């Protein structure tokens, strides 16, 4: 949830894709990415990813 | 006064067409889900930024 | 007519810093005199007349081994403390909150 | 089947938690693990030592024992509330209320000249929430009790206030069945879990596979007689950590410890059990009425009551299986000789009870005088 959309065109595809770099969430997409692997390499035998 | 508004918009969001399978979250059982999960990644070799 | 215990022995001493040298003396008070009773010879002479007195000598210790582990809660308090303590375990009788 | 870990560190009983987890596994990744723990501290040590070794540590519970018990209560007993009726505020919003009405009894006269001096509620407010806390702590250790004022019979040898806490707790209940709210609770509530859990069949639905212990030096014996019965049809494991190696405990009777010579293994080996089995078994090392007074080490003999309760409690069990696993310490600074005397059960204290001892004064053990340990 984030800041007040007033109009439905403010959460188009190219707007959520400018906020997205002009919020820095990338980060989040390969650290996470990266947990759930590291988990399930553990958890599920012959995991293929 | 706000519970028309919200009664919807929860039926609203909660049947999305995400990634054209496994979408429409109300077909997803208990047996398949985990919520609020918790890990930890231990780094060694100083992360260079 | 009975031996009493460590934690049934009131004593209301005026000031904080009487409380603690008091504390000090009779903890180490006790300790001389249960290494006096158990090695059965001392040089102080009160010590020696309590020791002339004492008839079980094994018995004596075991008390005396026992107050010094029960000291960590002795009673060597003032007037204020111990009306504070009695109200509020009396606050039924004294009409106190809690 | 309840294995109960003894050890002396906690490095040990880590790297048996991690053999474990390693040499078997769970099938569903969705899963939980479920470790019981007290405080916040020993969760997060846990996690990072699981978490340093294995690579990551995700998706593993830290419940309470209460909560614990109680979540195995509605999983396998039937239409039982997914929370309890009694909780340690309810009892005193209810109260609150109950006790206007309760007055004027002809046993109330002390609440009654307590609270007629006069009324901003904050009197009725602090004696409705010691009552509330005090009626929880019966709930947890004591239920017998409870179970006699639900009839409201009065037990005997018991002190005085039971006169104005039994017709309370009547009333209490008969005001909760007014209301309508759920009926069960925890005073009789286990005795009905452990009669349908003792003889049924091998498979109930929904329990894990196992679950461990760590950190834990308090437990109540009805959590103990609970855990204990359902360690009959899944694998538990207790994780207990004393300071002494051989049994440290009391007595009960002149028969019962001849039954104390249960057998305790070595974690690989063979068996192991203090030494001189008959005659330091007789003997003045255990009085005849109550525990051991020639404890050993005064230190432990001065410290260790809870101690001495809880292996008391865990050397009376029936089903378990009661295994060691030990490691020495070398005496070479201060400190190690402390724990080394405190772990072997020696006594090394110099009294001078004769005169040859008292003037000689090399027996003791040499000090290094550039040691920085203690």
């Amino acid at each position: 949830s984030n800041w007040l959309g007033e109009d439905s065109s403010a959460y188009t595809q190219q707007a959520m894709a400018a906020a997205m770099q002009a919020h820095r969430y990338d980060l989040q997409y390969q650290l996470y990415t990266l947990a759930l692997h590291r988990y399930l390499r553990h958890r599920i035998a012959d995991y293929d990813y | 006064q706000w519970e028309p508004v919200l009664t919807e918009w929860i039926t609203a969001v909660l049947q999305a067409p995400l990634n054209e399978t496994g979408v429409s979250l109300s077909q997803l059982s208990a047996r398949n889900k985990q919520v609020e999960m918790e890990f930890y990644l231990p780094i060694s070799e100083p992360l260079i930024a | 007519p009975r031996p009493l215990t460590v934690e049934e022995l009131l004593v209301v001493t005026f000031t904080e810093a009487a409380t603690a040298e008091l504390r000090g003396r009779i903890r180490s008070n006790i300790h001389e005199l249960r290494i006096a009773c158990l090695r059965e010879t001392t040089d102080n002479p009160l010590y020696e007349r309590l020791l002339e007195e004492i008839d079980d000598k094994a018995q004596a210790a075991q008390w005396l081994l026992l107050a010094e582990r029960q000291m960590d809660e002795a009673a060597v308090f003032t007037i204020h403390g111990f009306c504070q303590r009695m109200l509020n375990l009396n606050a039924f009788e004294s009409g106190m909150l809690f | 089947m309840l294995r109960v870990y003894h050890s002396n560190r906690l490095d040990v009983l880590e790297a048996l938690m991690e053999f474990i987890v390693e040499r078997e596994r769970l099938d569903d990744p969705f899963e939980p693990e479920m470790i019981l723990v007290q405080s916040t501290g020993m969760a997060q040590w846990l996690q990072m030592t699981l978490s340093q070794k294995f690579g990551i540590a995700a998706n593993i519970d830290f419940p309470l024992p209460a909560s614990f018990i109680w979540d195995m209560f509605v999983r396998v007993l039937p239409e039982i509330p997914k929370e309890s009726a009694f909780n340690k505020q309810s009892m005193s919003w209810k109260l609150m209320t109950l006790l206007p009405q309760l007055l004027e009894r002809e046993d109330f006269t002390l609440l009654r000249h307590y609270l007629t001096d006069d009324s901003d509620k904050r009197k009725l407010f602090q004696l409705s929430s010691k009552a509330a806390d005090l009626f929880d702590q019966y709930l947890v250790y004591r239920p017998d009790w409870l179970a006699q004022w639900e009839t409201g019979h009065l037990v005997e040898g018991l002190g005085e206030a039971q006169a104005w806490q039994a017709p309370l707790w009547k009333a209490l209940v008969e005001y909760t069945h007014q209301l309508g709210q759920p009926r069960w609770h925890r005073a009789n509530l286990y005795q009905r879990f452990i009669e349908t859990l003792e003889s049924a069949t091998t498979c109930p639905p929904g329990l894990p596979s196992r679950v461990f212990i760590c950190g834990i030096s308090a437990l109540p014996p009805v959590y103990l007689q609970a855990l204990q019965a359902l360690g009959k049809h899944i694998e538990i494991h207790l994780l207990f950590t004393n300071p002494c190696r051989y049994y440290w405990g009391d007595i009960k009777d002149p028969a019962y410890l001849a039954k104390l010579l249960t057998r305790q293994r070595r974690h690989s080996f063979e068996d192991r059990e203090l030494p001189l089995f008959r005659d330091s078994e007789n003997a003045g090392q255990l009085f005849n009425s109550d525990g051991e007074q020639d404890v050993g080490n005064p230190l432990l003999a001065s410290w260790g009551k809870l101690g001495r309760d809880y292996i008391y409690l865990l050397s009376d069990l029936e089903s378990s299986q009661e295994l060691d696993a030990f490691v020495d310490v070398t005496p070479d600074n201060l400190l190690h000789n402390i724990q080394s005397d405190i772990l072997e059960l020696e006594n090394r204290a110099v009294a001078g009870v004769n005169i040859e001892e008292f003037s000689r004064s090399d027996n003791k053990r040499p000090l290094d005088p550039l040691d920085s340990s203690i």
